[PDB]
């Protein structure tokens, strides 16, 4: 998992 | 914004397998949940001026300007605090970048997940992100001093938990080699490896360092005596116990060029290196006299100071040490030369760079005066002046790698010194003019043997090439060809974990190994109980993994432990997933079955590529995990014709199926029968399908991990959960062609527990002894209706000892429900579970089964004896 | 066993065996004793912490750094029957074993206060003091230790009873006989006063009065061999303790009312792990049978089937010794071994 | 000690 | 020391 | 070897065997009466083979293994006559008729009744015991130029470990 | 035989 996304 | 709950995860988890170190903060956006950035005037300018570094955050606009481009378009706060906590850690040198947000519970409560380096620093940064963010949505800015003090606290928190550089060096190489490591609670020790293969280190001391060698190395006379008896060159010298006998000692030693050391040790203190005159002998004495009361008046030897590192009776590295100094680099004074070279980019602070700073002090002056110089004097071209008596990188000196320049005879001698003293890892202090010639030609000497030497000068030299010092250390602790880990078999799934875990531990135990295991009942090692109570989760797994006697670990793994703190082991050999079911949904923020499957799949995804995942082919969510697994996959089923199994064995996979009354293993085209279901005691005569499924899972796990079939047969045949051994769980009574099964029930699940035998019973009559006690709400009619639809020999006992509901009223509701649905099931009413209904089983005809749900199992299992059960 | 031995010039060490097969000992420490295990065993908090994390029963207690926090510690521990030890070690000194009242807590504190600054206010456990010896992760011997005492052997006073038993032929001096002498001193009196007795009082038939707070053969106590009476579960636990700490040769101090029952049934505890324990009480017990303690030690140092010596080829005669010696050393050297030799010219190795 |  |  | 069983053939020898039993090819048998058409059992002559591997008594297992060791065979077939393989041979008065070197496997890997057995697996386990290699290291060198030079140097380096090194080149084949 |  894979970064700072709140998509 | 309020923080309701915080979790610290340490190991593979729900959010990520690789991101082991995470903080999950449950944040309540009482305000702000209704205000997506543009509803908060000032929340852009205040955010960017307080933390301008946020321009480096991408977010899902996967480009450099993404955060700060999604901050104009409206964003809710529970998502911003996640980019502030990550940045506050980056601002103090701790690198973290992963993070996620999800909405939970009632609207406004979010799970904010972010990466940490240090555990307390991470939690601190989270709380700080909330304060920073709350002030900026109240007012338009954040006081500078309220940011600077927080950054100072994070810098200290991350310093206090740091490992020293010699431990970082060993640990880093251990990770490269896949050796697991743990900190221990006592004396700053680190454990390397699991179970019986564990080793311990403490900085530069290890589990192989003997006490006698270490104490001898700290005794200067003992060291000198033992080495000169071995024919090893040491300096000539004597002892004075603080008497003015200096004038005599000098004459035995051979003249005035002498060295005077303090009688006891105090690091590099109280030492005069080159006494040339009587008045110097006196000054040297006065300094030696400061410490406690034969290291007095040694002959002075000429040469450089070399440090030799020997690890397992073998040479690893050699470096030449030179004291802080300046040279006649043009017609400049010493204070000018110092400022010129103390600006070198490779110098500063400490463990920050290769070299530290040169400091002029009264001691630099004292050293310079003895050479005929002081700070305001000009040096002749290329003249060298020392600012220190001894060489140390921490005082501004240098270290030159000379590892490849050491003569073969000198290599032999250094290794012999380490063996004579008895040290595994040793530093040897050598004085010589030329390390490339034998010490006997240059008249060199060995000055000291040092136990637990540091590594900085060899791994970070100022001149020459760096050496991998850790590699020779790990090679003695974990020699090539040996393991650092013990097998781990992890069992999970919604139901059947405890049963599968005990059987699998039992099978391994038949090989004669020490087997440790954890369950919801207790922690055990070889049938001894270590701890009692619910011992699932990472705290218990660590008891077994740190235990020096354990050869095999079998661990039941629950969702509670995974969701609260991750897995304790990182990787395993066998991962077994038994099933996924809608049980405990709504707890722990897992609301759906698809989410529960992601919690259980954590085990399948941590199985080492050389290992196996054991999946249930009769379960649609479990079989589907096979496509995430990097490991080999084995399957089990209760139906040999399951298309998954057939496709798999046709490609030479391994599967376990129930067929022709047998539990068997399919290995490609070959079939291996283990045993008959009816002859395995845990299986209720072959009428409890889930007991068969659990036996298949345990047999398959043992098989894929290398156990022979004969061992597996012995283990399934001798395994027990006997009545009055483990009373209270499925106690089956075979009374010839008469049957009864005693278990406990409250809600429908407990009734179902024996309802399964009834559905599968090969006989004539199906009865039951009561059901609920006074622990139930008024669902007695419904439970009565259920019994009516299951049984044709239903006898009422609902007047128990507890009497939480008057007397027979509980039975009266059962009677209405049982007669309502099936008014013809031998509805006798006794209302006595102590001397009558669990005795009067002779009211039921041949091949009749009576289901028993007593308020007290221990008592019912005894009264049923009236009919002579096996 | 025909193992050669030598004294070494440093630190009272003894070498056992020759060349590459040599081992060293120093009293009860050996070449196989690790430093980390030994230092941990000397750290009372470290030992307690590491053992309770392993699920091993230890006494309940806390720490006070010489402040009057005694009144609070007692409440976490569980009541007044407590033990107060000096914060640092000084052998068997400054220790109060059974505090029953507040004023005793104060006196105990004042003695503890004599040493340097969590061994304060432990719960007091009942039972006998047993010493268990474990050598290579395996149990060797168990003995029960009892403090110097006299009993109501007729209607005699304590000073009369002491003279009667202190004449026993098995008592005297030190390492001269099995037992030493009982000495009445101010400390015997202090111990007797706490029991309601003094030297001129008469004891009821078969009443026992202790003249010492603790058991030690050197102070006139006794040691009873109980090696064959220890329960299998307790054997397992003692071996596990030695392995957790990391000691090869270890003494374990156990308090229990019955060594023949599991410690969990008798509510017994492990009080201390001792590195480098002595052997006198096991090789010369006052009751029971003596044990050969050394044999298990030599078996780990020189395991069955291994040599303790290297080949020695000695050459003599009036003429030709040096020539014969150099040739013979040369021939052995062609096998790839390390060969040492001495001659009239020099001492050589390879 | 030497002899604990 | 720890680091001699 | 096309199917599990072969065909039953009536010939003068089937008749000779039937005559000794009181029957011939045109006679009717009583219900469930059995008549043999051959003196001995062989799958290639139309007989059958029934797997009885799990029905053999522990004492008989011990005795069969002892027979193979006394004779000195690794792979051996033992011909046993008994009324009940599930009882000790001493109770049923059974005997061992013959030890056969180099026995075939068809009847065990393709039985007509019962479950097939993986007979080869125990053979390969003695030849290549668990934990041992079946291969030696192979270092293959290719490319347009420099193969011979690289090959001789690499062989030379391996040789300094004291092992037997074989190599091939455009000049010759060498061993040590 | 070859195949006894
Ligand atoms: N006889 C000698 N002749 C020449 N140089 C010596 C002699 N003895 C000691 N030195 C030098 O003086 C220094 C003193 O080292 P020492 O043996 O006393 O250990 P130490 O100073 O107490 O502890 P540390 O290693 O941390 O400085 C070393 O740098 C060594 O090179
Ligand atoms: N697939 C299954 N395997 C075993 N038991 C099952 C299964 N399905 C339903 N059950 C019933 O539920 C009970 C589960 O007991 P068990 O302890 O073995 O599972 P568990 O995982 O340890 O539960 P827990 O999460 O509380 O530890 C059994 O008594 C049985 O009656
Ligand atoms: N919590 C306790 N409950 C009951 N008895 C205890 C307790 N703690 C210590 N003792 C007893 O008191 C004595 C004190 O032993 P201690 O642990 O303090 O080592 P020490 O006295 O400092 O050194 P030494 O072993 O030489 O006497 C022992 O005999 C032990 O049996
Ligand atoms: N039997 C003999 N073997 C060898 N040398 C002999 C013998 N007899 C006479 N000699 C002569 O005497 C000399 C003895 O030399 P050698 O060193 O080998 O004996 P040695 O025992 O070492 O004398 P030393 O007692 O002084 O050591 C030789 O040089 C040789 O010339
Ligand atoms: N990369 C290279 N390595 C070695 N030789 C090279 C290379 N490039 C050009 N040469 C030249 O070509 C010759 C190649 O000789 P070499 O035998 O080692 O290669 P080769 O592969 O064995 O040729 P062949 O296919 O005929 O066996 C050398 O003498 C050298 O002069
Ligand atoms: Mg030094
Ligand atoms: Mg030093
Ligand atoms: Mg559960
Ligand atoms: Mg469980
Ligand atoms: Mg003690
Ligand atoms: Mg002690
Ligand atoms: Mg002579
Ligand atoms: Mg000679
Ligand atoms: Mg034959
Ligand atoms: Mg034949
Ligand atoms: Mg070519
Ligand atoms: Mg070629
Ligand atoms: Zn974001």
């Amino acid at each position: 998992d894979d970064d700072d996304d709140d998509d | 914004m309020k923080i309701l709950k915080t979790l610290t995860l340490r190991g593979p988890n729900y959010w990520s397998i690789r991101r082991k170190k995470l903080i999950v903060m449950r944040l309540d956006l009482e305000d702000l949940a209704e205000r997506p950035s543009n509803s908060i005037p000032g929340f852009y300018e205040g955010l960017i001026k307080v933390l301008p570094s946020l321009v480096e955050h991408f977010c899902s606009p996967g480009y450099q300007g993404g955060f700060l481009e999604r901050v104009k378009e409206g964003t809710y706060m529970g998502h911003i605090v996640q980019h502030v906590a990550l940045e506050l850690q980056e601002l103090v040198g701790m690198t973290a970048g992963f993070g996620r947000t999800r909405e939970t519970s009632t609207p406004g409560v979010y799970n904010v997940v972010y990466e940490y380096v240090d555990e307390q620093a991470g939690r601190y940064a989270g709380r700080a992100a909330v304060r920073l963010c709350r002030s900026l949505v109240d007012t338009g800015d954040y006081p500078r001093l309220e940011l600077e003090k927080d950054l100072e606290d994070l810098r200290d928190l991350g310093a206090n938990s740091a490992l020293g550089p010699s431990t970082e060096t060993i640990v880093t190489e251990a990770e490269a080699r896949k050796i697991p490591w743990m900190l221990l609670s006592a004396r700053a020790m680190v454990q390397l490896g699991y179970g019986v293969y564990q080793q311990r280190i403490q900085a530069t001391l290890s589990s192989h360092s003997g006490i006698l060698g270490v104490e001898l190395a700290c005794d200067k006379e003992g060291t000198k005596t033992i080495l000169q008896d071995a024919g090893i060159p040491v300096p000539r010298g004597t002892t004075i116990q603080y008497f003015d006998d200096l004038e005599e000692a000098i004459n035995d030693v051979g003249g005035y060029p002498v060295v005077i050391k303090p009688l006891d040790g105090n690091h590099g203190r109280g030492i005069t290196i080159n006494v040339r005159h009587w008045q110097e002998a006196i000054a040297a004495y006065d300094l030696a006299a400061e410490e406690s009361k034969a290291i007095i008046v040694e002959r002075y030897y000429e040469g450089s100071d070399h440090r030799v590192l020997v690890v397992n009776g073998k040479l690893v590295a050699v470096a030449e040490r030179i004291p802080a100094h300046v040279t006649g680099d043009g017609s400049s004074t010493i204070s000018e030369l110092i400022e010129k070279t103390n600006q070198d980019p490779n110098r500063g602070d400490g463990h920050d760079n290769i070299l530290t700073k040169i400091v002029v002090n009264k001691t630099a002056i004292d050293v310079m005066e003895r050479q005929g110089y002081n700070l305001d004097s000009v040096l002749p071209k290329d003249e060298v002046v020392y600012l220190r008596a001894t060489a140390n990188l921490s005082t501004g000196g240098i270290a030159i790698d000379r590892t490849d320049d050491i003569h073969p005879e000198n290599i032999w001698l250094m290794e012999r010194v380490a063996k004579v003293i008895g040290l595994d890892i040793a530093g040897i202090d050598v004085v010589t003019s030329d390390i490339s010639k034998p010490l006997r030609e240059t008249n060199g000497v060995i000055v000291e043997v040092n136990a637990a030497p540091g590594f900085r000068m060899h791994v970070a030299p100022s001149q020459g090439l760096p050496r991998n010092v850790a590699a020779p250390v790990l090679d003695m602790l974990f020699p090539p060809g040996t393991p650092s880990r013990i097998p781990i078999l992890a069992v999970t799934g919604t139901n059947g974990k405890t049963t599968t875990t005990r059987l699998l531990a039992h099978i391994y135990r038949q090989t004669g190994k020490t087997v440790g295991y954890t369950s919801t009942d207790a922690i055990y090692i070889n049938e001894y109980c270590v701890e009692k109570g619910d011992n699932t989760g990472p705290q218990s797994a660590g008891v077994i993994l740190r235990d020096p006697t354990v050869e095999v670990a079998v661990l039941e793994t629950a969702r509670g432990g995974i969701l609260r703190a991750g897995l304790a082991f990182d990787s395993c050999d066998v991962g077994v997933v038994l099933n996924v079911a809608a049980d405990h949904l709504g707890l722990g923020d897992i609301d759906t079955i698809e989410q529960m499957a992601k919690v259980k799949s954590v085990i399948a995804e941590v199985v080492d590529p050389s290992g196996y995942a054991v999946l249930n082919a009769d379960d649609p969510l479990v079989a589907a995990m096979a496509d995430k697994v990097k490991a080999k996959v084995a399957y089990f089923s209760m139906n040999p014709d399951n298309p998954i199994i057939q496709a798999h064995v046709r490609r030479n996979g391994i599967a376990a199926v129930y067929e022709s009354g047998y539990l068997s293993i399919l290995e490609g085209s070959w079939t291996l029968r283990v045993e008959q279901a009816k002859l395995i005691p845990m299986t209720m005569g072959g009428m409890a399908p889930f007991m068969i499924a659990n036996a298949l899972a345990a047999c398959l796990a043992a098989f894929v991990n290398g156990l022979d079939v004969e061992v597996i047969r012995q283990g399934v045949r001798t395994f027990t959960t006997s009545a009055e051994q483990t009373p209270g769980r499925m106690n089956l009574f075979n009374l010839g062609q008469h049957h009864a099964l005693v278990d406990y029930a409250h809600n429908p699940a407990g009734y179902r527990a024996v309802g399964d035998f009834v559905k599968n019973w090969q006989g004539q009559r199906f009865g039951v002894v009561g059901g609920p006690g006074d622990r139930r709400d008024s669902d007695l009619i419904e439970l009565g209706q259920i019994a009516a639809q299951v049984f044709d020999r239903i006898i009422v006992k609902e007047d128990d000892d507890k009497r939480g509901r008057s007397e027979g009223e509980t039975a009266d509701l059962i009677v209405k429900g049982i007669l309502q649905e099936n008014p013809g099931a031998s509805y006798e009413v006794i209302l006595d579970e102590t001397i009558a209904l669990n005795k009067a089983l002779d009211q039921v005809e041949e091949k009749g089964l009576v289901v028993v749900f007593p308020e007290s199992v221990t008592r019912a299992i005894d009264l049923i004896k009236v009919r002579n059960p096996i």
